[PDB]
């Protein structure tokens, strides 16, 4: 949904 | 490791710097567990200490693996950000290095590399047409070049999925046609898979797709995903009804033909839930979607008929939110258009007359102007019929001819015109 971070 | 945890930049600066790569290693990790923070990770601290440079050329160390997967997870995170931060890990190089490392023996670095390249991929249209000139595609489809896909690790195929969505997302421009073409037979054979996650992830891929030209929905149609996406459509996990929906609202926004294949594969019978669904944007996107099929041929309108979702039409229109109304109205006055008289005569007997006039009294123009054309479309079938007083004498008894007379004194031209023409014409 766009960027995510881990 | 308690020994790379609350670290300054300061500190990570000076161990990155030192000639040591074990030094370095420590400070990497250091640096990812900063960015891996909930709280405001210092992302433009890390960016202003000109670290990224130094991070990309750790992913060039095949011979220290942990440094490799802790510069990629510390990238990953600076990608994450804004489009000024995703921007700066592009700046850095980091597109090819990534790249590389897509073919990495360590399935956890290989992994951080398909995580990064997605976040970078999201970001535009242009990052996603830059990802796919340095050459992303044919090895992100390598890692599922596999006979079963339950083999892979469940994270791993996931992360996969949402890349591959990311590179088929976004328009002007939208996806080249070639990298498409490439994508679409690894997405369909995603689209069958038993993952939700993946299920998901693969509905809104299809639904970007989807969302543009007949010549783009036609590329999808011909794969014949169409029945996977209407069995998608009744599943029980609302993160996959909701982009199914979305994708097959988009095709029947195609040619008739093309509407045609989302009706022989049995989607009508999942309206009646999708219709009465207590998830307001279910309910939108479902009469949203029912407005393109009613905008078809007489046979559709008659397949739509057929399967009792006329009295659902009028169910939305009486009571729903708002928007869903706007729809519903739409819906109405496509069905008014293109249909024969017995089908508008239906229409009527099912009871349109009573909730269109409640929606006179919006404070919205357009759905004003939508509803006028739908009683016009209703007349000139009862016209044709000799029943217009008939109808007059139903609009009057609702409190209908009330508030089509307080249109005429409305500030638009088109209400205006319109509520006129109809009471000097009918009333």
């Amino acid at each position: 949904l766009g960027k995510r971070k881990y | 490791n308690q020994g790379t945890v609350n670290w300054s930049v300061e500190d990570i600066v000076k161990g990155i710097n030192s000639n040591n790569l074990e030094s370095q290693l420590q400070a990497t990790q250091a640096a990812r567990k900063l960015l891996s923070r909930e709280k405001q990770p210092p992302i433009d601290n890390i960016i202003r200490a000109g670290l990224i440079p130094k991070f990309v050329s750790f992913l060039g160390k095949t011979d220290c693996s942990p440094i490799q997967f802790e510069s990629a997870w510390a990238l990953t995170n600076i990608a994450s950000g804004t489009s000024e931060q995703t921007k700066a890990v592009v700046d850095g190089g980091a597109i090819p290095a990534f790249i590389s490392l897509l073919a990495s023996p360590h399935a956890h670095i290989s992994e951080q590399a398909v995580w990064a390249l997605g976040n970078i991929a999201g970001d535009g249209s242009a990052f996603r047409d830059l990802v796919i000139k340095h050459g992303a595609i044919d090895p992100l489809l390598a890692l599922l070049a596999v006979p079963d896909l339950s083999t892979l690790a469940c994270g791993y195929l996931r992360n996969l999925t949402w890349t591959l969505s990311n590179l088929c997302r976004n328009k002007n421009p939208a996806p080249p046609l070639d990298a498409v073409e490439q994508i679409l037979p690894t997405l369909v054979r995603l689209l069958h898979h038993n993952d939700p996650e993946v299920l998901a992830d693969s509905c809104w891929a299809i639904s970007y797709l989807t969302d543009g030209p007949n010549e783009r929905i036609e590329m999808v149609v011909k794969k014949g995903v169409v029945p996977q996406l209407v069995k998608l459509l009744g599943a029980t996990e609302l993160p996959i009804v909701t982009p199914a929906l979305r994708a097959i609202g988009n095709i029947v926004t195609g040619t008739d033909e093309q509407t045609q294949k989302v009706i022989d594969a049995g989607a009508l019978a999942v309206f009646p839930s999708l219709l009465t669904n207590p998830k307001t944007n279910i309910q939108k996107e479902a009469t949203w979607t029912m407005s393109n099929i009613t905008a078809g041929r007489q046979d559709q309108i008659q397949q739509v008929v057929n399967h009792g979702l006329v009295p659902f039409l009028v169910g939305v229109l009486s009571k729903a939110d708002f928007k869903t109304q706007k729809e519903a109205a739409w819906a109405i006055t496509n069905y008014t258009s293109g249909g024969t008289v017995e089908q508008i005569v239906y229409l009527v007997h099912c009871g349109i007359i009573e909730p269109l006039m409640n929606l006179l009294s919006a404070k919205d123009t357009k759905i004003i102007q939508v509803i006028l054309d739908a009683i016009s479309n209703i007349f000139q079938a009862a016209e044709k019929l000799g029943e217009t007083e008939k109808l007059s004498i139903m609009i009057e008894e609702c409190g209908g001819l009330d508030k089509i007379e307080a249109l005429q004194r409305h500030e638009n031209e088109s209400v205006y015109k319109a509520s006129l023409n109809l009471i000097e014409k009918y009333f």
